[PDB]
Parts: structure tokens; C-alpha cells; sequence
């Protein structure tokens, strides 16, 4: 349905689909750009948290981390630079934007996460 | 669900030229790295056992305390994975599902319903009929299962909580 829907198209980006209504927003899935970005493989991906608390690191800045998770709380669009790790462990800025995503009955049944290195282009 | 039951075809049929039968898993075969350096009696071997299933949108693969007896490779369409009637997964081209035991145990019991969101062609293997083979060609069997990796685990019952569920657990405390 509103999942099937969002799949298409991947116009090029980089985006993974989490559960809005499941606490910490689980990854149902992500594309094949987004696993390249991240160094990640699907399967590993598949249930981590859409916020990416699973990327977080030393570096990442805990008051954007803290705006990211009230973007989810709040059911809000907005977009985020964010330091984040890829599984190479390489420190990496992405700019990173959540846009919720409502059914026919304009309820929130999941968050669309997209992700782009800012030094691409 | 549609496993186990005679929506669940033979690849080949049984008098097929082996290497015709070969050609018609390639979209296993041909793209999964887990059958990287098969010999020819293995890649032979191994196609006469696969089936294919084909759904429809809607259909149940597997119904949520179904036995789960193979692996499945989803070579065309996509699946919603479901559990306590929350999407936890979606499953496309390339995926591969069954029980992360598939090797050692003989069976398990889904924990989730897996069902079609399109028309979906799957390509599934039973895994007695797979480990007679990994048995036999035993580097095969190392390369393997080292590189068979399952986008969902079946076996398993994933532990989380609905957000309605916490909101009104924190209200009543």
C-alpha cells in the first residue's frame, strides 16, 4: 500500500522506510543507494532504528541527534546535517531528510529517511 | 500459506536435459554469490531440486505457525513480513528468507506471515534436499553458507512495541 508506493521511484537517492508506529521506528527497508552510503548490508540494516542511532558516534552532535528524534516524536518533516559513521567506520557529514508518510486515512504509518554525503554531487 | 501446497511447481521436469535445467535457475544461480564455484555436477544437482512458487497480490507464502522446510530466494516482486499485525519488513528481488538454522534443523515454526504485495515469483529450495548436496560437495558447502545470508529469519519473534501501547501503559502508571 503506502509502503509499495513509496519504493517507486528511487530517483537516485539514498533512503531507507521506517515504521512510524512502532517504538524507535524500525527500518522495514532500505534501497540499494542507501546500503552503498552506508557501508551496510540489507539484512544488517533491516530493523534498526530509521533515526540511524546505529551510525551514531563519538563525533555525532547530541543536540541534532536530539532534534532528529523529536522530528519522529512530532511527526514532522525536516532535514538534518549530521556526523554519522559508515561501517568502514569513517566519520562522514550527511544531509540527511525525514518526511512522514500518511495512508489514505491520513494516518502516519511510516517516516521516509533519505541520505546524502554533502561532498557528493 | 502457498508453501506446502501445489501452488509450489518444479522447476524443471524430471526427463529435462541437465544443462537446460541449469539455464532455467540463472536468476539464482547466475546472480546469488552463494553459488559462486559450484562444479557442474553441483549446479546439475541442485537445479533438479528447486521449485518455484508464484503468487498473486495478497497471498500468503507462509502463514505465522507454518513450518518452514526451505529457503527462498524472491526473484521477481515484492512481500510485506508481518508479525502481531505490524509491517516489520518488505522483501524484493534478491532477498532471502527462511530459517537462519536451515543447515542443522529440520524445521521451524514461522513467527510471521509473509505475503505478497504484487505478483511475486519465488525460487525455493527444501533444505533436506539441500543439505544432501552441501553434504557431498563439501567446499562447496563452506563457500556456501558462508556467502547465504537471509534477509529475514523466520524462526525468529521480534521483540517491540507498538507506540499506542506505551502511550496508554504510561497514562495507567
Amino acid at each position: 500500500t503506502f509502503l509499495e508506493n513509496i519504493v517507486r521511484r528511487s530517483n537516485d537517492t539514498n533512503f531507507v522506510l521506517g515504521n512510524a508506529q512502532i517504538v524507535d521506528w524500525p527500518i522495514v527497508y532500505s534501497n540499494d543507494g542507501f546500503c552503498k552510503l552506508s557501508g551496510y548490508h540489507r539484512a544488517e540494516v533491516m530493523q534498526k532504528s530509521s533515526a540511524c542511532s546505529f551510525m551514531y558516534g563519538e563525533l555525532t552532535d547530541k543536540d541534532t541527534v536530539e532534534k532528529v528524534r523529536q522530528t519522529f516524536e512530532n511527526y514532522e518533516m525536516n532535514s538534518f546535517e549530521i556526523l554519522m559513521y559508515k561501517k568502514n567506520r569513517t566519520p562522514v557529514w550527511f544531509f540527511v531528510k525525514i518526511a512522514p508518510i500518511r495512508n489514505e486515512q491520513d494516518k502516519v504509518v511510516l517516516f521516509l529517511c533519505t541520505f546524502s554525503d554533502i561532498t557528493a554531487f | 500459506g502457498a508453501m506446502g501446497t501445489e501452488k509450489v511447481l518444479q522447476i524443471c521436469p524430471k526427463d529435462m536435459r541437465a544443462d537446460i535445467c541449469v539455464h532455467l535457475n540463472r536468476k539464482v544461480f547466475k546472480e546469488h554469490p552463494a553459488f559462486r564455484l559450484a562444479s557442474d555436477g553441483c549446479l546439475r544437482a541442485l537445479a533438479m531440486e528447486f521449485q518455484t512458487v508464484h503468487c498473486a497480490p495478497g497471498d500468503l507464502i507462509y502463514h505465522a505457525g507454518e513450518s518452514v522446510d526451505s529457503l527462498c530466494f524472491v526473484v521477481s516482486g515484492s512481500l510485506e513480513v508481518i508479525q502481531d499485525d505490524e509491517v516489520v519488513a518488505i522483501l524484493g528481488k534478491g532477498d532471502v528468507f527462511g530459517d537462519v538454522f536451515w543447515k542443522e534443523a529440520t524445521l521451524a515454526q514461522s513467527c510471521a506471515n509473509v505475503r505478497a504485495l504484487t505478483y511475486c515469483d519465488l525460487h525455493v529450495i527444501k533444505r533436506d534436499a539441500l543439505q544432501k548436496v552441501l553434504e557431498f560437495y563439501t567446499a562447496f558447502s563452506h563457500s556456501f553458507s558462508r556467502n547465504l545470508i537471509l534477509t529475514y529469519n523466520l524462526r525468529k519473534r521480534i521483540v517491540f512495541r507498538k507506540i499506542s501501547d506505551v502511550k496508554r501503559e504510561e497514562e495507567e502508571r
